[PDB]
């Protein structure tokens, strides 16, 4: 079962051109049977198709975008890429790369958040939420999305609740991640929330402890 | 170019139920249809292709049918993991077109929330600003109501809320409120309190702390 | 003579009679004629079709974009089937578009409307895309038979195959889904194939297929053995059970003159006999009989040699000889070294020429049969375009009571024989790109 992973800028200016790349692994990009296509999802909206590239090398694009979209393949780097141009606030969306068999999508990347904004990149601040007994992390004042948060390097998954980020009147995102735990564990065991923000190359590890 | 009309847009049904979603097309698709399941903050996962072919990995309780214009997808026996947004895709004619989407929620027993309250960290108060967090934990239904009171005065446009998507096991929600003040504003007042009103609670639960 | 006729723009392959209309399956065209006078009513253009790498069959490729053409291809009609059961509809299968089929639905009060409702039978197979159930027909040579069992429609196909990996089956059964969108092979025993090893070395020509006595029968011309150059006629017979092919047994059909052996089946027809013939051959008035026109071969070839015979096989005697146990396992399915084993019978079932060498100097390329009182008559075509009708009787051959050049082009084995009230009707006979209506009794 091959895997797909998107990559490219979290943040792009208006009028500037967007560039992404989907890098294929566990299978050749060059096949007679399966081939590649891009799809995006505007935030809190449905899926909308962008374009395909067939094994012929022929390219087809949504008529909404045809003027600005370019899809290409790099057989040597087992990669394919999307270049969307004259980019506008309307293009702010999650961009999914997709394996395609008979024009249907069977395998999907995680997706990449691309935000169109003349606002500047900003890394988060991590504050501990100090304490069954609940504890957590406040991931405050960051831009743009997304930030991701894991507990004890992925070891703690049970009773964790990472909340959807809110946009503040700052124009900056704030997210909070709490974990439910037995009160008797507070004295004994140590708890580290691992925050990662790809657009600012910020990694933080915050120990949370009682009063 | 080929409109895909999905229905209903939202639906709620108990574990064990037979939930049933309908996609309607503006043209003869014939068979070029897939059904997708999207968990929240995840990639769509293929369930059905060719209107009625079940995907390799997928549970038999899923199935769809239809031909030409009208297609339907049925989960025969609903499960807490089957919480998702569901999409029909058309690929008979370019551009490919997805449906509006159908959100599927699970019905369950009234669960009252575990309420907690977090005073701002010194680490944060140094930076010049005070975030006060009220957490409601593992409850149903999602419709809740948090009210911030500082020195027993109600707060308006001060706080903002954020609520998780449904759990895949206990089909339960969790919510976080955040009251944001300047450091100077936070030091003016002593009594900080979030008052939770919810269907599972006898009468409104307050949770309060004293600054220091 | 002045007989009702229609010449087509393009050569005619298949023909079906339905609801007082003749439907011609021809290169790039389905024609719809009038039953009365062969008057052209409506035509459907099936080709020429653009084969493109980015196009998939039965998806509206118009919509994609400025498509730079691959190849244009002539859409030769390989099969034409009438279903009455799911809808009042006509299913045609072309050479082009992966051997995919398309179905034309008839509006209630208008029979001749082939253009109104036209659905394309294809569903994208993603799990195993190499296995295409909706890819029915081989452009080399194909024989489609359409049974109705347990409120579900089956398609028994016999495809001629040389090596072109991409993925059709030699003999197969697929169920048309009740949604009518596509086909599906139920089991892995729903088909039989020639091994990749012998696809080109061991070719198979599917002459005719028919259901009778709760069985399916396929008639075929193949090599006598994998190694041997000498060609052979065989009667394949398999059971219809368990939604699979069971009790599959090929055995050789022979026609001898008395030994002169007419070893290649040119055409065939399954019909009831006349009281005269029934009595002679040990048959009954209701019994199905396979009438078969054979021809002698050039040595080390499947080509006929302008020396024909004709001999009858009541299927009830075919089945009896079949139920007689000598035997080998099917050479071309396995390696060389009704109820699980695929079989090839050693001994040939043979029959004496019924014309007793009356046609030893002509190539018979067509056969119909109809009954007039006690006598059985046969509507023979010939490679020279010679038609003729002759009375059939084992006890003493007879001079053809009708006989004339219908055309210069060979008479096609594809034929119709309808009956009006009063027992007398007509035959439709194809010669190249021309079809003619001939009456039965002179």
């Amino acid at each position: 079962q091959l895997q797909l992973q998107e990559s490219g800028p979290g943040l792009v200016k208006p009028s500037e051109t967007l560039s992404l790349t989907c890098t294929v692994s566990g299978g050749s990009i060059s096949s007679s049977v399966y081939y590649w296509s891009w799809i995006r999802q505007p935030p809190g909206k449905g899926l909308e198709w962008i374009g395909v590239i067939y094994p012929s090398g022929n390219t087809y694009y949504s008529p909404s975008l045809k003027s600005r979209v370019t899809i290409s393949v790099d057989t040597s780097k087992n990669q394919f890429s999307l270049k969307l141009s004259s980019v506008t606030a309307a293009d702010t969306a999650v961009y999914y790369c997709a394996r395609t068999i008979y024009d249907l999508f069977d395998i999907w990347g995680q997706g990449t958040m691309v935000t169109v904004s003349s606002a500047s990149t900003k890394g988060p601040s991590v504050f501990p939420l100090a304490p069954t007994a609940a504890l957590g992390c406040l991931v405050k004042d960051y831009f743009p999305e997304p930030v991701t948060v894991s507990w004890n390097s992925g070891a703690l998954t049970s009773g964790v609740h990472t909340f959807p980020a809110v946009l503040q009147s700052s124009g900056l995102y704030s997210l909070s991640s709490v974990v439910t735990v037995p009160s008797s564990s507070l004295g004994t065991q140590t708890y580290i929330c691992n925050v990662n923000h790809k657009p600012s190359n910020t990694k933080v590890d915050k120990k949370v402890e009682p009063k | 170019d080929i409109q895909m009309t999905q229905s209903p847009s939202s639906v709620s049904a108990s574990v064990g139920d037979r939930v049933t979603i309908t996609c309607r097309a503006s043209q003869g698709i014939s068979s070029w249809l897939a059904w997708y399941q999207q968990k929240p903050g995840k990639a769509p996962k293929l369930l059905i292709y060719a209107a009625s072919s079940l995907q390799s990995g997928v549970p038999s309780r899923f199935s769809g049918s239809g031909s030409g214009t009208d297609f339907t997808l049925t989960i025969s026996s609903l499960q807490p993991e089957d919480f998702a947004t569901y999409y029909c895709l058309q690929a008979n004619s370019f551009p490919p077109t997805f449906g509006g989407g159908t959100k599927v929620e699970i019905k369950r027993t009234v669960a009252a929330p575990s309420v907690f309250i977090f005073p701002p960290s010194d680490e944060q108060l140094k930076s010049g600003t005070a975030s006060v967090v009220c957490l409601l934990n593992n409850f149903y239904p999602r419709e809740a109501k948090v009210q911030w009171k500082v020195d027993n005065a109600l707060q308006s446009g001060n706080s903002q809320e954020s609520v998780t998507e449904q759990d895949s096991k206990d089909s339960t929600y969790s919510l976080s409120s955040t009251l944001t003040l300047s450091k100077a504003d936070y030091e003016k007042h002593k009594v900080y309190a979030c008052e939770v009103t919810h269907q599972g609670l006898s009468s409104p639960v307050t949770k309060s702390f004293n600054r220091g | 003579y002045q007989l009702p006729n229609f010449t087509a723009e393009t050569p005619i392959q298949n023909v079906i009679l339905h609801e007082h209309h003749i439907f011609l399956g021809a290169t790039n065209y389905i024609y719809v004629l009038n039953e009365e006078d062969l008057q052209k009513v409506a035509e459907y253009k099936t080709g020429p079709v653009l084969e493109h790498p980015d196009c998939f069959p039965c998806q509206d490729c118009s919509s994609k974009a400025n498509l730079s053409g691959g190849v244009w291809k002539d859409n030769i009609n390989m099969a034409l089937v009438v279903d009455t059961y799911y809808d009042d509809q006509l299913i045609s299968c072309g050479s082009v578009n992966r051997g995919t089929c398309q179905r034309h639905v008839f509006p209630h009060n208008h029979t001749a409307d082939i253009q109104s409702e036209v659905h394309c039978i294809f569903s994208p197979q993603i799990e195993e895309p190499s296995q295409c159930p909706d890819c029915v027909v081989s452009a080399l040579g194909a024989k489609v038979l359409s049974s109705v069992k347990d409120r579900f429609i089956n398609f028994f196909v016999g495809n001629t195959i040389n090596s072109s990996y991409f993925p059709l089956h030699s003999i197969s059964v697929r169920r048309l889904k009740e949604t009518k969108d596509g086909f599906m092979f139920l089991t892995d025993q729903s088909y039989i194939d020639v091994l990749p090893e012998f696809r080109d070395s061991y070719p198979i020509k599917y002459v005719h297929a028919f259901e009778s006595n709760n069985f399916i029968y396929f008639l075929t011309v193949q090599r006598e053995t994998l190694d041997a150059q000498t060609f052979h006629t065989r009667i394949i017979r398999f059971c219809s059970i368990n939604s699979g092919l069971h009790s599959y047994m090929e055995m050789p059909l022979e026609c001898i003159l008395t030994k002169e052996v007419f070893n290649i089946l040119q055409a065939a027809y399954v019909s009831k006999p006349g009281a005269q013939l029934a009595r002679q051959i040990g048959a009954s008035l209701n019994d199905d009989i396979l009438f078969g026109v054979f021809a002698q071969s050039k040595p080390d070839s499947a080509e006929p040699m302008d020396r024909s015979a004709m001999c009858a096989f009541p299927i009830k005697y075919v089945n009896d000889f079949f139920n007689k146990i000598n035997v080998r396992c099917l050479q071309h399915f396995y390696g060389p070294n009704c109820e699980e084993y695929r079989t090839e019978f050693t001994t040939a079932l043979q029959r004496v020429d019924l014309f007793m060498g009356q046609f030893s100097e002509v190539l018979l390329t067509s056969i119909s049969t109809f009954i007039k009182g006690d006598l059985t008559i046969a509507n023979l075509g010939t490679s020279e375009g010679r038609f003729m009708q002759v009375v059939v009787s084992r006890s003493g051959p007879s001079t053809p009571h009708v006989n004339f050049l219908l055309d210069s082009h060979p008479v096609s084995p594809e034929v119709i024989v309808e009956h009006t009230l009063n027992q007398n009707g007509y035959t439709l006979v194809i010669t190249g790109k021309k079809i003619t209506k001939i009456p039965l009794n002179g």
